[PDB]
């Protein structure tokens, strides 16, 4: 009963932990990596977005072949690129994006604020949270019966 | 919850008010 | 480029002749990669300033009088959103006198907030709400 | 060096004593250079202490029960301006239960700011804007 | 790639398997970029292995019995030009008895050639 | 029974080690470390040469201030150098070899290899 | 600088004009700081010639026809004693045989005096 991923190739060296490849399997998300995974390899696929937080629960996880990958670069790619850039730095200047078209030219390390998903702090209008719906239906109330 | 605490007691209050106008 | 502003290239250079608030340009061009603010009477930024310049690599904001309050809250929410931090390493905060020297990029919103509100605190919703109840007092 | 702490020259340790939110010692000394918070109950920092404290270049705040909420962001945004990343890979969420078991340098400032629900938190007063609107219809 | 020992995709795990000078493979894949050889019987790479491994990034070699005079040259010479230096705060000298337990990235080669005239 | 050196100081906290400080003793030479040495300070004397193999027996030594000394930069001094390539590279711009005269004008890092005691490897017949 | 070689300011080029050990230049002048000497016929530098320069602090020593035996070895003699290791990883071997292109500062005495006597 190997916990090896159905879609994916994957073999145990005694000194190396796990080492999983999936290239080319046209795979579009994170199949389930077992608890013991230190190599995984994912070049040449249809990945669009890894969830947040995948990684999250792997904590032997030290190498990290992500290039040639149709990335659809935005807010939620985040967990990604703090990922690279937290461990293989050189990763980033390999690895690109696919979507926007506004976002692809060029590799994830040399991106603008603006054409990397420009999200940091969303300062939303205060038009919501919803005092601001009510204190005007508060003086709603005003006009009924002074 | 807390922080609409401290006009928890203020919506009732002038709520009842309006109840006395009521 | 502005009058005010200087344009070399793909670098625009808007600082050391003390700009205000009021006498800062509207609008900057789209291609500029980078500006530097340094050396001017710049409280705050207007909101909506340095969001709209797809190019923008590095922004030096220095050697400025940044008054953190709540008009600030939008400077500092572009500030997480950005890959590099090297050059907003030492940022510095001269007024209120409550805040004084405070790294500008370790900021809380609780903390630009209370100087924001003149001390109705915890105002989610309250700030509408006492008036109302004073407003329906004063019916009956 | 704060009493609870206990201080070695440029370092001070602070590790597996019990240390709280409210028990950490208002200003540690401007020279330190190194600072361990291992193995407390430390939820969140502070704001101004880590960035009163020039000198520092390693911090070691694993083990930790770390509520990921709008308070924590002083700490996040000091996690980002750090030239060397090593020890900041064990530092997870024990709380929110919507981020339960996240490293912390991964969260983006998107994560962190709706934990501390503007809307859902407050709300236990959604039944009295109700009832403000109901009693508005009873006198109209 | 080598026979004695495994290998997955560029990774070759060659430790905990009692190699020794005799018995070590005369040559690695040429895109290899790890090469473990931790718990084995090295007491000196021979030479033209480490330099026909272009790709090499990092190279796990603790734990082995290494013998410290010219047979050991190439490997504190390859030591001396890495970016990284992390892995290599453990290698340790077992012989000569004169310089016993010294530390082989922090070793000049006069001291290395001294226990060979 | 404290491991201290006699002619130092010791401060041993709990989750961070041994701090050494040895400073301004007007030292010459290394005084006999504890095993389970972490930190060391050694600034502020008048060592000459770190003799070869001093720290190897230190597994947990992470930082160590060399500034205020007269090192004699030679091939002896080497080591030294290596070491301080390893841990703490930055200090390189801050430690000076007082002798000879021909090699004390600047830093450890910013020095040629003629002036560094230029010893790689000694050919003689 | 001697008329087979160029000198710029401090620094010293004598690279891309074919210099041998009949063409190689006496020795150099003490004031300079890098010199480089890649692109010439450069079998082996003739001792007391690198280390005869107080101030070098890159001696530039790519693409050039180093045949390791006997001769070469005062040159990987002055190659150890170096504080930088940039830029000498990119220098290979053309003869003998045996080493058709080993890396320059990963070889050993033993290699170059095996090679050199019957
Ligand atoms: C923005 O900050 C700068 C930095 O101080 C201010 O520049 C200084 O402004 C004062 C006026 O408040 C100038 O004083 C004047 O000096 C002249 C002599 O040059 C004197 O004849 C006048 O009676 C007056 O006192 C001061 O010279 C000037 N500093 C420099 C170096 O020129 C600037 O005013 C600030 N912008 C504001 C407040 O809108
Ligand atoms: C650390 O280094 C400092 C200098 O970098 C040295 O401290 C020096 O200590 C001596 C005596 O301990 C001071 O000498 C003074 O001389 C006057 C002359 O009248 C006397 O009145 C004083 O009582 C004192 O003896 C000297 O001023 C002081 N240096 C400085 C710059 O103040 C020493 O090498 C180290 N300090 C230690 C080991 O405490
Ligand atoms: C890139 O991925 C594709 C699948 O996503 C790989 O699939 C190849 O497809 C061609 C076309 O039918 C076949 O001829 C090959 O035999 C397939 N190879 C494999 C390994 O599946 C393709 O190989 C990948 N390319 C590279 C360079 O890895
Ligand atoms: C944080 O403080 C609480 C106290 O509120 C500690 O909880 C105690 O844990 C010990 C053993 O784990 C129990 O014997 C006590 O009964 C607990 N206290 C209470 C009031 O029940 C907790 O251990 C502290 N956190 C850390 C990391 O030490
Ligand atoms: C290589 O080293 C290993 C140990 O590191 C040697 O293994 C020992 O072998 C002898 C007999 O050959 C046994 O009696 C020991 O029990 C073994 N040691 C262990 C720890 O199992 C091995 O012999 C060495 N290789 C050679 C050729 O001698
Ligand atoms: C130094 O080396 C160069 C090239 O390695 C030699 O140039 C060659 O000269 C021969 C005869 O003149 C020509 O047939 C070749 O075509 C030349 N090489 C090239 C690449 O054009 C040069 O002759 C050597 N110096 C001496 C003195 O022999």
């Amino acid at each position: 009963t190997k916990d090896c991923p159905s879609p994916c190739t994957c073999r145990a060296l005694e000194t190396m932990g796990l080492w999983v490849d999936c290239r080319g399997h046209g795979l579009t998300a994170l199949p389930a990596l077992p608890a013991r995974t230190r190599h995984l390899l994912l070049a040449n696929n249809s990945l669009q977005s890894v969830p947040p937080g995948a990684f999250d629960h792997l904590p032997q996880l030290q190498t990290l072949d992500v290039t040639q990958n149709p990335w659809h670069c935005d807010c939620s790619l985040t967990y990604l690129r703090l990922w690279l850039e937290d461990r293989t730095p050189e990763a980033l200047l390999q690895v690109r994006c696919a979507s926007p078209s506004l976002a692809a030219h060029g590799p994830l390390g040399r991106l603008t604020g603006y054409q990397l998903g420009s999200c940091g702090w969303q300062l939303q209008a205060s038009w919501v949270r919803p005092g601001v719906l009510w204190d005007v239906a508060l003086v709603a109330v005003a006009a009924l019966g002074l | 919850d807390f922080c609409c605490l401290l006009p928890l007691g203020f919506y009732v209050l002038g709520l009842f008010w309006l109840l006395f106008a009521s | 480029c502005p009058a005010p502003c200087s344009c070399a290239g793909t670098l625009v250079d808007c600082g050391r002749r003390g700009l205000t608030w009021a006498s800062l340009p509207t609008a900057f061009p789209v291609d500029t990669t980078e500006l530097v603010l340094t050396g001017n009477n710049l409280t705050a930024l207007p909101p909506g300033l340095l969001d709209a310049l797809p190019a923008l690599r590095t922004a030096h904001l220095g050697a400025n009088p940044w008054r953190c309050d709540c008009r600030l809250v939008p400077l500092r929410a572009w500030l997480a959103g950005r890959p590099e931090r090297a050059p907003y390493r030492d940022l510095r905060c001269v007024a209120p006198p409550a805040l004084r020297g405070r790294l500008l990029p370790y900021l809380a919103e609780d903390e630009l907030r209370a100087a924001c509100a003149p001390g109705p605190l915890c105002w989610g919703a309250l700030a509408a709400q006492l008036a109302l109840l004073g407003l329906g007092l004063l019916h009956a």
